[PDB]
RNA sequence: GCCCAGACAGCCAGGAUGUUGGCUUAGAAGCAGCCAUCAUUUAAAGAAAGCGUAAUAGCUCACUGGUCGAGUCGGCCUGC
């Protein structure tokens, strides 16, 4: 009951075995990666099968686990947004897509509950901090 | 009561029992009639003493976050609301709190290795 | 001066002071030294202490029914609960109102004749 | 040139948020490699100087406060 481990992150809605990257991790705090496999594959179906979400887990006290799919939008809509697939080597040099003002404010306030800051302004900026280092123009 | 024991008792309540106090005169009587107490109350040296609760930050331990997440979750705060202050310190970490919240406080702040001082 | 003896002097001084004394630290040293010190000043309790609200009953004067009325009316205690909330004044007639109700709450007091305080 | 606004080193507690930056890669998530290296929250935290993982995790450093407490540091030249 005092035994007690926390830590996971993005992982692609259906992707989970093998070992590699997610076999040891995990496996070695007291839950196994046998099942809590199709316990996640199995709760993330009916969104986007293109979506690194971060599901928050627990650990144990018995041996079992825990689930909880939060919530990209955040993230994702940003790669996708100026090519996902096809990216720029090497950022600031060229460009790969583009964006208009008010999808700069729309990927923004959607993620606020993660993102911090006060003010929209302030909101609108940081993801402008995050603008571009991956192609995508600021205008 | 005496005017004299009501002078004293005023005396004792704290800026927060003597705030909402002239406010209260203000619905009733009213702004104008209310305004002599509003106006001897708020002379409750509070200010003109620099004291006393609250929780001042002293020191907090070489990293931010830790600091800051304290006062993140107790302020709640983005990237330049608890990084542009908590620093110098602005203890000001939290205002009008009790003596058990703001004892509270100061111990996750302690966690975190946060030197509070309780005023 | 010693570090303790500054603290307490610190803690003495008025609003105008204090803002005094971190301007000075500010021209001095800078925004980026002096800010070390524009800190422990702020938390000088001025709003902290006030900008929050519960009902307190100060006096019911004469009118002790009249006032019970009022409680029996606000709380919906009995009678003899009441006037015993009334008569030694147990201040609390009813806290974790907002503003405008620990205010309009007051409004319904004294026009019994009773001196109300919320804190 | 720096010195009594006690710092530089100990010890305590602290090294974050978007983000596992992107691309690439079976995987790479500060730490294979390729590019950049911005901003949001503060006295102070480099999209990260090392150890470490299969990839995470974990552990240190940089940066700054508390505590511990006086000259120090860079450089030129000469004698043996």
């Amino acid at each position: 009951k005092k035994v007690q481990a926390y830590v996971k992150l993005q992982v692609a809605a259906g992707m989970a075995n093998p070992s590699p990257p997610v076999g040891p991790a995990l496996g070695q705090q007291g839950v196994n990666i046998m099942e809590f496999c199709k316990a996640f594959n199995a709760k993330t179906d009916s969104i986007e099968k293109g979506l690194p979400i971060p599901v928050v887990i627990t650990v144990y006290a018995d041996r079992s686990f825990t689930f909880v799919t939060k919530t990209p939008p955040a993230a994702v809509l940003l790669k996708k947004a100026a090519g996902i697939k096809s990216g720029s080597g090497k950022p600031n040099k060229d460009k790969v897509g583009k964006i208009s003002r008010a999808q700069l404010q729309e990927i923004a306030q959607t993620k606020a509950a993660d993102m911090t800051g006060a003010d929209i302004e302030a909101m609108t900026r940081s993801i402008e901090g995050t603008a571009r280092s991956m192609g995508l123009v600021v205008e | 009561i005496t005017k004299d024991q009501i002078i004293e008792a005023v005396a004792a309540m704290s800026v927060m029992d003597v705030v909402e106090l002239i406010s209260a005169m203000e619905e009733k009587f009213g702004v104008s009639a209310a305004a002599a107490v509003a106006v001897a109350a708020g002379p409750v040296e509070a200010a003109e003493e620099k004291t006393e609760f609250d929780v001042i930050l002293k020191a907090a331990g070489a990293n931010k976050v830790a600091v800051i997440k304290a006062v993140r979750g107790a302020t709640g705060l983005g990237l330049k609301e608890a990084k542009d202050l908590v620093e110098s310190a602005p203890a000001a970490l939290k205002e009008g709190v009790s003596k058990d919240d703001a004892e509270a406080l100061k111990k996750a702040l302690e966690e975190a290795g946060a030197e509070v001082e309780v005023k």
